[PDB]
């Protein structure tokens, strides 16, 4: 009943091993996950996943090896090791650089106090944001659906992008700095698989927030 | 299982650069050492092994003993550099097996599921591809003894392997190859008739020595068997070709009328070509 | 005998994201992404994403930080310099 | 207890490099065959003896060596993106039968796309071809998307959904293999849908010739057309696009064949305004005696979502006003301004025909 602790302490001395393995995570390998038996011509039977490289060369390699087939759906980011092409564990989050995260904004110096005469407008404003956070209790109950796009215009300066994200202060919401023309760059195909990224952190997070501005002509 | 084993002269080697090991020290006994297996198919391949210090007593002719802490430590060294190669068996030089043979395979089972036995020779003399391999299986009897475990011959062949006839087939250097086509094959017919018909006589007069003693062997039945798939076609007075008479030679219809074609016009090409060209050169110059 | 070191730095690779904080997901101008930790020559909080560094093409690790992403051109004529036409 | 000293073992076979794909081409003899790596290079190299006949094919998907080149086994393929278009889903059945209008539009995909799966011995035995592809457009009123999306997952579980985000691709854009790659893994699922949606910005017109990027619009179309002109699964296959106008499409597309059908959407009649307001109930609920045709008369052309954004704006009101429900005349009230100030901004309603 004892020879547990003895084993435990030859796999902590091959888990060292793997330490030496284990660094450097060296590179990038995209993956795909596959399940093939193949009959010889005695059996070898395994399970076996295709693999990628960034490299835009392709590579073949049995099932990691550390971490299971359990996790993931085919996926990338995970590392390996130079030309053995092992992996050691499957690493997140996602991707890339500037396209992960826009533009990381804390909070603003001003407060939504700071706009007269317009508190009649304000409300609206104030309502669509606040009411799915606090009031999403009482949405349930009576089969309340919260509003999610809000188009604020007028002639400039109407005070519209203080009064924004001055409403984010206050109700804690993690802020974005996005424009529209931002979105445009030479290689085509960026702005666009932008959203496919800015979306997947939309399920991921909770608002916080996304603002926007010239709506009106990249509608064009 | 096991049928045929592949045997490199690298591993063999191994076998005979030991032979210099306790050869200089002696005394007794032989060469032996456990031989690491490369099994990819039923077909049975062996790339490297570690010879391991073995006697065994003659009184007491009996008594053998691997040393197993070699076995054990070393085979974690070989399997850390070669995870692919693992132990299949065991071998020796014998020449020939005693009876003592029967414990050394049945001990070592907890290694591997069937060991086979690799019986190789140090000195080559005859009668042709050497060394041997054994099996070790159990057909009891149809006596009625009981249980007999005896070694069942298994059939080895050589094998080739990549980067490894760098320096082995460097140093004969003094070998021509082949030529296949001309010498190669009429070579193999001189010795097909003595090896042939030598193992003929060595057998016929152990088979008529049955009659006189060493009975058992009866053998039985194998010895008549094949011989009379031999017996097709004897071929006995007169070669009964009867059949075979105008079809002997209509084999040879073609053969020598295409060699009588092409010695023909190759004449025409060598004959004329070579005129051609010598008399261009030889009466133009004076 | 200077040549030696920072040999290594090709080349220039934008990170991505970071999961833990020894190991981050790099991309380099090869199309290779690298995941890699940083030599220790280097704190890890000095590493933002999106911040080109240095390399090692032995062992992938970061080296050392290099300031500008930018630009291909298009600088010699915006960048202006020396004065003239006084008041 | 034993079980992770097995994982260790398996790290020993995970020292095992990893071998270099390939595609082969043909073969000059039995000894020499040319096999073409993913990044371009062609090898003539030997074989190992392990293979089967298996092996040889007509240019199929090899895994070569890292010394000899030789070929050990052959993987199909690899897709990391697929997974992301498994997962669409759509409702209905009911729900599609649900949307209120047009009427017929509902008995039109209904047996053009469901119904060949459940009996396809109903076409093939009078004769007559299913069609091969289809075009929604709007938006006079909504139901572009929805009229195709539904009976999209209707037919099967089978769907594969498309974006216009991975055509655009990157510079020198590959996505020439992966529409081919998409409509592959397409063909993975039968019997296949393809989706286009939002093609009035991939869908670029050569009427001005611009810059090469709308010649490489243009190849996209080829990889688009050529896979579905086979040579394989087509009349099984139905394929959908949408656009804003159809004047993207250029005489190509504008033709039927790749575009056939062209389908837009009506405005709703009255008592009919009774039959789509029962699905718009759903989960928003209000005081017992009501009459819920003040409610939708007061907006008239709008979005599906758009009434039911009026249901929830005068449900927003019950909030302001502390209670459960409320009564009807504050309810016209949220009603009609809101309503109001959307016609301001229904201009260019006008669509090219
Ligand atoms: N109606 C208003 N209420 C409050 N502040 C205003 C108003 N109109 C103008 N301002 C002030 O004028 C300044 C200029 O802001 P401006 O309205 O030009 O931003 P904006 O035009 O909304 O920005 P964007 O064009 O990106 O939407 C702001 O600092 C703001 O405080
Ligand atoms: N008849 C309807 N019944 C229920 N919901 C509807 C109906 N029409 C529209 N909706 C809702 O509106 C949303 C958008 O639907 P749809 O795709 O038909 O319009 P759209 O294509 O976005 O508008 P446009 O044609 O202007 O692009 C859907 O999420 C759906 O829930």
């Amino acid at each position: 009943t004892h020879e547990l602790q003895a084993m435990k302490d030859k796999i902590k001395e091959n888990s060292e091993k793997i330490k030496v393995n284990k660094t450097l995570p060296y590179l990038v390998s995209n993956v795909i996950e596959l399940l093939d038996v193949d009959p010889n011509d005695s059996q070898r039977k395994g399970k076996c996943a295709v693999i990628k490289t960034s490299t835009r060369q392709t590579y073949f390699l049995p099932v990691i090896g550390l971490v299971d087939a359990e996790k993931l759906k085919p996926g990338d980011l995970v590392g390996v090791n130079k030309d053995s092409y092992l992996i050691l564990e499957t690493l997140p989050t996602e991707y890339d650089s500037r396209v992960k995260a826009m533009e990381v904004d804390e909070r603003p110096t001003e407060q939504y106090s700071d706009i007269g005469g317009l508190d009649k407008q304000i409300q609206e404003l104030v309502e669509a944001i606040v009411l799915p956070m606090n009031h999403k209790e009482k949405f349930e109950n009576l089969g309340i659906q919260p509003p999610k796009g809000v188009l604020m215009y007028g002639p400039p300066g109407t005070g519209k992008t203080l009064l924004a994200r001055a409403c984010a202060a206050q109700t804690k919401a993690t802020f974005l700095k996005l424009a529209g023309p931002q979105l445009v760059q030479m290689f085509i195909g960026d702005g666009a698989k932008l959203v496919r990224d800015a979306f997947a952190l939309a399920k991921e997070k909770a608002p916080s927030i996304i603002f926007i501005d010239e709506l009106d002509a990249i509608g064009t | 299982a096991v049928q045929k084993v592949v045997v490199h002269p690298l591993v063999l080697l191994s076998v005979v650069d030991h032979f210099n090991r306790i050869g200089k020290v002696g005394n007794q006994k032989r060469v032996v050492g456990v031989l690491l297996g490369s099994w990819q198919k039923k077909v049975l391949d062996v790339s490297n092994s570690f010879a391991v210090p073995f006697d065994e007593d003659d009184k007491d002719d009996s008594v053998w003993f691997l040393d197993h802490d070699y076995l054990e430590n070393m085979y974690g060294m070989f399997k850390k550099v070669n995870a692919r190669e693992r132990i299949v068996g065991w071998y020796h030089t014998g020449p020939k097996l005693h009876k003592n043979d029967i414990a050394i395979n049945e001990l070592m089972k907890r290694y591997c599921p069937n060991s086979v036995l690799v019986i190789i020779d140090v000195k080559p003399k005859d009668l042709g591809l050497p060394t041997e391999a054994y099996i070790s299986v159990e057909e009891v009897h149809d006596d009625g003894t009981p249980t007999s475990k005896t070694f069942e011959h298994v059939t080895s062949e050589i094998g080739a392997e990549e980067a490894e006839e760098v320096g082995v087939e460097h140093l004969l250097r003094d070998i021509k190859d082949t030529t296949v086509g001309t010498l190669s094959q009429r070579i193999t017919n001189q010795v097909h008739g003595l090896k042939g018909l030598n193992s003929k006589l060595l057998d016929i007069r152990s088979y008529l020595e049955k009659v006189a003693t060493g009975k058992l062997p009866i053998n039985h039945q194998i010895i008549y068997q094949l011989q009379d798939v031999f017996n097709l076609l004897p071929d006995v007075s007169l070669q009964e070709f009867v059949k075979a008479f105008y079809l002997k030679t209509n084999d040879q219809m073609v053969v020598v009328y295409l060699a009588s074609l092409i010695r023909s016009v190759v004449a025409l090409h060598n004959l004329i070509n070579n005129k051609i060209a010598n008399r261009d050169a030889e009466k133009k110059e004076g | 005998q200077s040549e030696q070191p920072l040999q290594v730095a090709r080349c220039t690779k934008i990170i991505n994201a970071d999961s833990e904080d020894p190991k981050y997901i790099i991309n380099v101008k090869q199309f290779a992404k690298f995941v890699v930790d940083l030599s220790d020559q280097v704190a890890p909080t000095d590493i933002e994403e999106g911040m080109r560094v240095g390399v090692d093409r032995n062992k992938y690790q970061i080296h050392i930080p290099l300031p500008p992403k930018i630009d291909p051109t298009v600088t010699m004529m915006q960048v202006e310099e020396k004065p003239d036409v006084t008041y | 207890t034993k079980q992770y000293e097995k994982s260790e073992n398996d790290l020993k076979a995970l020292q095992s490099v990893g071998q270099i794909v390939g595609e082969v081409l043909k073969q000059l003899t039995e000894e020499k065959f040319i096999v073409k790596a993913t990044n371009g290079p062609r090898y003539v190299v030997g074989c190992r003896r392990q293979l089967d006949k298996s092996k040889l094919k007509p240019g199929t998907r090899v895994a070569l060596d890292m010394t000899t080149l030789t070929i050990m086994r052959y993987l199909p393929r690899e897709v990391d993106p697929l997974v992301y278009n498994m997962s669409h889903e759509d409702p209905g059945n009911v729900s599609y039968s649900e949307i209120g209008g047009l009427s017929e539009q509902i008995r039109e995909l209904r047996e053009v796309i469901e119904l060949p799966l459940t009996n396809p011995e109903l076409f093939q035995r009078v004769g007559i071809i299913p069609p091969k592809g289809c075009l929604l457009y709007g938006p006079p009123g909504t139901g572009k998307t929805l009229l195709a999306r539904a009976v999209a997952s209707q037919l099967d579980c089978n769907f594969l959904k498309v974006v216009s985000s991975s055509i655009v691709d990157k510079y020198i854009g590959e996505s020439a293999r992966l529409i081919r790659e998409m409509f592959n893994y397409a063909r993975d699922h039968q019997p296949c849908i393809i989706f286009m949606d939002e093609i009035d910005a991939i869908g670029g017109r050569r009427f001005s010739e611009g810059t090469s990027a709308d010649r490489e619009i243009q190849r996209t179309l080829m990889e688009l057309l050529n896979q579905m002109d086979g040579f394989d699964t087509l009349h099984r296959v139905k394929m959908i696009m949408a656009t804003n106008r159809p004047d993207t499409l250029d005489p190509a597309l504008l033709r039927p064949g790749r575009l056939d059908r062209k389908i837009h959407i009506d405005l709703p009649n009255e008592q009919a305004r009774l039959d789509i307001l029962k699905i718009h109930a759903g989960p928003i609920t209000k005081h017992g005696e009501i009459d819920y045709e003040a409610i939708v008369k007061l907006s008239d052309g709008f979005n599906g979502a758009d009434l039911r954004n009026v249901c929830t704006e005068a449900g927003m009101f019950a909030i302001r006003a502390d209670h459960d429900f409320v009564v009807q005349e504050d309810f016209m009230k949220a009603v009609r301004k809101v309503a109001d100030s959307k016609k301001l901004e229904s201009k260019l309603d006008y669509k090219p025909v």
